[PDB]
């Protein structure tokens, strides 16, 4: 049973909220 | 902009003034050696870091120090 | 001349207008060098359409005759501004 | 009972024929040097940035970019020359700075009335710990 | 006698010299009507002209040398490689303009060789560096495009 | 593999886009001169 | 104010002059020029009207019973070559484009050809571009929804509202094939205000260096 | 600078005696042909603005991403394209 596509989609978008959390952080260190 | 410092050791020998190619230091009156006389960098600003006023000093161990520190356009010898 | 500040002067054109009169003495064979040149550039295409294949005899005779007149052109103009080679 | 020399703009230069050592972009934004002597004599000497020029007999001006340069010529005109000579800064707004004989006598040569500046009374190895100035931005020796 | 060599506007302390190269009358005359030596033009056409070159000349290298050089396609996607590099030069441009021209200081005039007094040239400010930037654009993306048109037109090609 | 097609726009956004705005958002801040 | 979630705290240079300011844009993409702002506004209105316009169409078209919007490309019969109604098109736009960037160039709003204002009814106000702002946006979203409906589903507007109330708890996104993904957006935004808060309580709201996307 | 004879410095012209000088710049404003440059200013109107120009090069990200999920099929990439067979590899393996 192969991941689908939705699989991926919600992994990227689940991704870009990290990512978010990520740059969130670098900017607090940045201070 | 390097920092020099000078010791009581010296024997005012003014060989370091001498070595200097930027003219950063100069002899003053001191009485601390039979010479009379200190060294001194009042244009330290005018320092490259060449170390040659270390090379001359003869004192062990040294009596003038050179401390490497923030570059500027005249310690990195830039002509452009 | 009328442009740029080149030393080339107009009297110097003896360069160009004397070195033919000495390169189209026959050499015994064939029947001259600036013969067989325009014999060449005239025959094997008028040096534009298609070529001169590679390593023919217009290749040869072109630059050898070019390398005379431009060391006829030049040397003429060295000696020609040296007002009897005053340097 | 010294003043420090005014730099005279009328003083010729040497007789160069040009280089491509001489003064860059800097000098039109930042900063050069001129270093004014006086020649018994019209002489030839060597440039610190290339080449020959010929002194003149009287006053002498000489520009150039940076001390260290205008410090190198007057040191190849004392030891060969036995001239002295002056140096001044010069910015693009047109200020000029009186340089090397400071006081007018060489810093070599004591003169009594200077400023010791950056002389530590003590050894080399009486410094500071490391440890002891941490996160303070100094080192041992400024202490 | 005659010496072809002389010092930059005579100072022989400036790091130039005056060659046969540098100082020729017809070499000056063509590197002083070029679009980058006009003080008096506005910065946005001359930049349409050194564009509108760039673009040009830039198609013929991806034409006879890129990837699909070998298929009948290979116009068009040249035509859009060049776009591409004129986009990028185009962002180039605009970087160096934010990075250069971003403060103000009293520079030191700007003479010309005779020792005419000259006002410095327009395009070295940050609007003069601005609208030099969209004309390279319009120019870079025309050039491109006129590029392919030329490959379609031309009789001879 | 599921949605072909995410490589093909993935790749040239981390290799082409991504790099030259980073490239030019880091040159444009290290010459600021009052960050 | 109303903000885009109650208790927001909109940003600094969101004071509330500008008309439908709800204290929303996360990435500060007009927080840096006015004039930048003021061309996102006049954008903004533009796709707001074309929205409005394709919108009415759509229903239009869709209540009288007509094939789907998305094909009717392919369904339309008459004169004119698609060459030939493409430059036609190509060139009345420019036109208008031409005259509306004049009016805007001028008056600093929209227009109708040489008419800078066009407004024969004399009906412009500041509560009715309110109006005009806030409808814009929600035909946008609308227009949106009508994409979205008809890729996931193969269904109209019309026919989807008819689904959807057929049976509301299993005719709805999170029940079509972008399900999963609609239940992994709701999860996040429906914890984004709240740690937005706790960004204004242990953080505050001090302004940042930064701005995500400068441009 | 005062160079009337060996003199290359002046205080009063140091502006002449830093090298600041066009060397082939000209002012002139008599060349490009009215009708012309304003077709051109009028074109790189709006475009401009830092930001402005900018989205011009937006247009280029979007185009590579554009070529990737479609131009690049479109030119039959090797890397779009099919594949044929396979091989086993050094002992019993895939
Ligand atoms: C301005 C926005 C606009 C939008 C969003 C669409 C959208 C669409 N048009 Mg379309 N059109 C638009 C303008 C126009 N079209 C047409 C003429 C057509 C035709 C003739 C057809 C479409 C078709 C289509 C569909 C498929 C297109 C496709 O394969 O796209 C890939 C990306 C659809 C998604 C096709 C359709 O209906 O297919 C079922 C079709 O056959 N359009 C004209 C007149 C010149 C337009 C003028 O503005
Ligand atoms: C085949 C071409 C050719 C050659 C070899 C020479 C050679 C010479 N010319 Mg001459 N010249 C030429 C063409 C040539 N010229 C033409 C076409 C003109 C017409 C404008 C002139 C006009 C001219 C003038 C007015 C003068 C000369 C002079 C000279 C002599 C001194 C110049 C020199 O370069 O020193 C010698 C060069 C070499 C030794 C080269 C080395 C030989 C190989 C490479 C080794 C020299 C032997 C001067 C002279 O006094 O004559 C004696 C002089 O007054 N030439
Ligand atoms: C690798 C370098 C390179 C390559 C492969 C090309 C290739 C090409 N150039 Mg080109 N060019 C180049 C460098 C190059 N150029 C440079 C350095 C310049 C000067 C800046 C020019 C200026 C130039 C001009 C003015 C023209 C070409 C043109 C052409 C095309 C005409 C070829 C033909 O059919 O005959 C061709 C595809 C001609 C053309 O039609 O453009 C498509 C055209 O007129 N080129
Ligand atoms: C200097 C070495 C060199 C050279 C000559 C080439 C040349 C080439 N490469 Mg290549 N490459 C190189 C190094 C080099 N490569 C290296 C080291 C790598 C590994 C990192 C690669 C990886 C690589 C790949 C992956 C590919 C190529 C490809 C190509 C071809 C098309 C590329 C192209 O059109 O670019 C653009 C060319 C220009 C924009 C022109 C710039 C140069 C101009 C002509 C300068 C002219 C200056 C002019 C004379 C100035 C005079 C003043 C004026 C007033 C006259 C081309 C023949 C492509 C291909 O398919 O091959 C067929 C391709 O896919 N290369
Ligand atoms: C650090 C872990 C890591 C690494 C090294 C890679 C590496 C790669 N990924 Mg991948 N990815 C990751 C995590 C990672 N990924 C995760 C967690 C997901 C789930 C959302 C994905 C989802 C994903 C997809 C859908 C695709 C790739 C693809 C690729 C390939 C091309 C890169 C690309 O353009 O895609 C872009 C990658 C993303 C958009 C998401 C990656 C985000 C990671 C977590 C960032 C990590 C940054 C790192 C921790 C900080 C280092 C500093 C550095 C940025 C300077 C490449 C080999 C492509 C491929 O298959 O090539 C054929 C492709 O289409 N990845
Ligand atoms: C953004 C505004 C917009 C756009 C782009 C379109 C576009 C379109 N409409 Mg439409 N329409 C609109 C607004 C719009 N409409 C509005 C506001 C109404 C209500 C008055 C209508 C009522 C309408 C009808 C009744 C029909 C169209 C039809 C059409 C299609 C063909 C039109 C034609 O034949 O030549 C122009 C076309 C794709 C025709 C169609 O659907 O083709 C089958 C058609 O029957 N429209
Ligand atoms: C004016 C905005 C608007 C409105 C009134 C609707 C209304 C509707 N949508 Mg829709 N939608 C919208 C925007 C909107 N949508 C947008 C922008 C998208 C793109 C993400 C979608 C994508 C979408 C899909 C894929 C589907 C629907 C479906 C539906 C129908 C009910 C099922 C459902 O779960 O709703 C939608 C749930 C959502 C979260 C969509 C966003 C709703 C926004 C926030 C409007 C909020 C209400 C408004 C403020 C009043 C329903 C009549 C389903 C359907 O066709 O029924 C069978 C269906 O599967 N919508
Ligand atoms: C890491 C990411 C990355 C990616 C995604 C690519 C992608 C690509 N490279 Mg590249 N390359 C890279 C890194 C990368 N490269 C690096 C790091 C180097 C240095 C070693 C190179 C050096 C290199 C060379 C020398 C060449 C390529 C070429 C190409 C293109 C392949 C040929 C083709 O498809 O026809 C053509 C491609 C297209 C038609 C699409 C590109 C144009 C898009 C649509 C821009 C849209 C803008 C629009 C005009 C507005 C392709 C788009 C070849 C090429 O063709 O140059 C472009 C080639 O010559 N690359
Ligand atoms: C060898 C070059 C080449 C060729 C022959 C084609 C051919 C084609 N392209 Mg294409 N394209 C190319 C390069 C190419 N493209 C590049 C480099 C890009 C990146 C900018 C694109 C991006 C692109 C898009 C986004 C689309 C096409 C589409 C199409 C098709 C419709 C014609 C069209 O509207 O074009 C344009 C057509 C068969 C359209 C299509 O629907 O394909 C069926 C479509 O929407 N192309
Ligand atoms: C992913 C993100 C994509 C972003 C896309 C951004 C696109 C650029 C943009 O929006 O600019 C916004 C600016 C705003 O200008 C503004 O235009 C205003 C008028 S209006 O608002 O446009 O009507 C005007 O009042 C104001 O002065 C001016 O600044 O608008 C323009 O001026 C864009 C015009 C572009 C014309 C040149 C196109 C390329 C020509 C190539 C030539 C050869 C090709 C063959």
């Amino acid at each position: 049973m192969p991941i689908a596509d939705y699989q991926v989609f919600t992994a990227l978008f689940l991704a870009l909220a990290t990512g978010i959390f990520a740059v969130r952080l670098g900017v607090a260190l940045y201070k | 902009s390097h920092t020099v410092k000078i010791y009581d050791t010296c024997i005012g020998c003014t060989q370091c003034v001498r070595a200097c190619p930027t003219d950063v230091l100069e002899m003053v009156p001191w009485d601390g050696c039979k010479a009379n006389q200190i060294a001194s960098a009042p244009r330290t600003e005018d320092c490259v870091g060449c170390k040659r006023c270390e090379s001359a000093c003869p004192t062990d161990f040294l009596s003038v120090r050179v401390y490497l520190g923030s570059e500027t356009t005249r310690s990195m010898g830039l002509a452009y | 001349w009328g442009a740029y500040e080149e030393p080339l002067s107009l009297v110097a054109g003896f360069l160009g207008w004397f070195a033919p009169s000495n390169i189209k003495v026959p050499a015994f064979g064939n029947e001259s060098l600036f013969g067989a040149f325009h014999a060449s550039m005239l025959e094997n295409l008028a040096n534009f359409p298609q070529g001169p294949a590679l390593t023919d005899k217009f290749w040869i005779l072109m630059i050898t005759w070019h390398l005379g007149l431009f060391l006829a052109l030049t040397l003429g103009n060295i000696g020609q501004a040296a007002r009897k080679q005053g340097y | 009972a010294f003043t420090p020399p005014t730099l005279q703009s009328d003083t010729p230069s040497p007789i160069f024929g040009g280089s491509t050592g001489g003064l860059l972009s800097q000098a039109q934004v930042e900063e050069f040097h001129v270093i004014t002597w006086e020649s018994k004599k019209e002489q030839i000497f060597e440039m610190p940035t290339g080449g020959a020029a010929i002194m003149r007999q009287g006053p002498n001006l000489l520009k150039l970019a940076r001390k260290e340069q205008c410090l190198a010529l007057l040191t190849q005109l004392r030891t060969k020359f036995k001239i002295d000579g002056y140096i001044y800064r010069v910015f693009p707004n047109g200020e000029v700075q009186y340089l090397h004989p400071k006081d007018g006598v060489y810093p070599e040569k004591v003169n009594a009335g200077r400023s010791g500046d950056n002389t530590n009374m003590r050894r080399i190895g009486q410094n500071k710990e490391p440890v002891q100035i941490k996160f303070s931005g100094k080192i041992p020796a400024e202490f | 006698k005659v010496q072809v060599v002389q010092p930059v506007n005579g100072d022989p302390f400036i790091g130039m010299l005056e060659t046969p190269v540098t100082s020729s009358p017809a070499i000056a005359w063509y590197l002083s009507n070029l679009p980058a030596y006009r003080t008096g033009v506005s910065p946005l056409l001359r930049g349409v002209e050194i564009g509108l070159a760039h673009g040009y000349l830039l198609v013929g290298p991806f034409i006879k040398l890129g990837p699909l050089r070998d298929v009948e396609n290979v116009a068009e996607i040249v035509g859009c490689i060049n776009g591409a590099a004129t986009v990028l030069i185009l962002t180039l441009c605009l970087a160096y303009g934010a990075v250069t021209f971003q403060g103000e200081g009293p520079q030191v005039g700007v003479k010309t060789l005779s020792g005419r007094s000259i006002p410095r040239d327009p395009l070295q400010s940050a609007d003069g560096w601005n609208k030099f930037t969209a004309g390279f654009a319009v120019g870079g993306l025309s050039g491109a495009a006129w590029g392919y048109l030329c490959t379609q037109i031309l009789p001879y090609y | 593999m599921s949605a072909q097609f995410l490589p093909s726009i993935l790749v040239p956004l981390v290799g082409l886009v991504f790099p030259a705005v980073a490239m030019a958002s880091m040159f444009l801040y290290i010459e600021k001169e009052e960050i | 104010r109303p903000t885009w979630y109650p208790g927001a705290t909109p940003p600094k240079y969101l004071d509330g002059t500008m008309l439908g300011d709800y204290g929303f844009d996360p990435l500060r993409l007009g927080s840096k020029d006015k004039d930048v702002l003021k061309y996102y506004r006049e954008g903004e209105l533009t796709n707001g009207r074309w929205a409005m316009a394709a919108v009415a169409g759509i229903l239009f078209t869709d209540l009288v019973g007509l094939g789907p919007w998305w094909e009717a490309g392919a369904k339309v019969e008459s004169s004119f070559d698609l060459k030939t109604l493409i430059i036609i098109e190509v060139v009345t736009f420019a036109i208008l484009e031409g005259f509306r960037v004049k009016a805007y160039e001028k008056t600093g709003e929209t227009g109708l050809g040489p008419f800078a204002p066009f407004d024969p009814l004399n009906m412009r106000s500041d509560e009715t571009r309110l109006k005009e702002l806030k409808n814009g946006r929600l035909a946008m979203l609308a227009f949106l929804g009508f994409s979205s409906q008809a890729a996931v589903q193969g269904k109209g507007p019309i026919e989807c509202l008819q689904a959807h109330l057929a049976d509301p708890g299993h005719n709805n996104i999170f029940t079509s094939s972008v399900g999963n993904e609609a239940l992994a957006a709701v999860l996040v935004l429906s914890i984004t205000p709240c740690l937005i808060e706790a960004k204004n309580r242990l953080q505050g709201t001090d302004e940042e260096e930064f701005r995500p996307l400068p441009w | 600078k005062y160079g009337e004879e060996s003199r290359y410095f002046d205080l009063k012209d140091l502006e002449n005696t830093v090298g600041s000088w066009d060397m082939y710049g000209q002012e002139d404003k008599s060349r490009y042909n009215g009708l012309q440059s304003e077709f051109f200013e009028r074109a790189a109107n709006g475009l401009s603005r830092r930001e402005y120009i900018l989205g011009l090069v937006a247009i280029g990200g979007a185009g590579i991403l554009a070529w990737g999920g479609k131009g690049a099929a479109d030119v039959r990439l090797p890397t779009v394209g099919p594949q044929q067979p396979a091989q086993v590899g050094p002992r019993g393996r895939l």
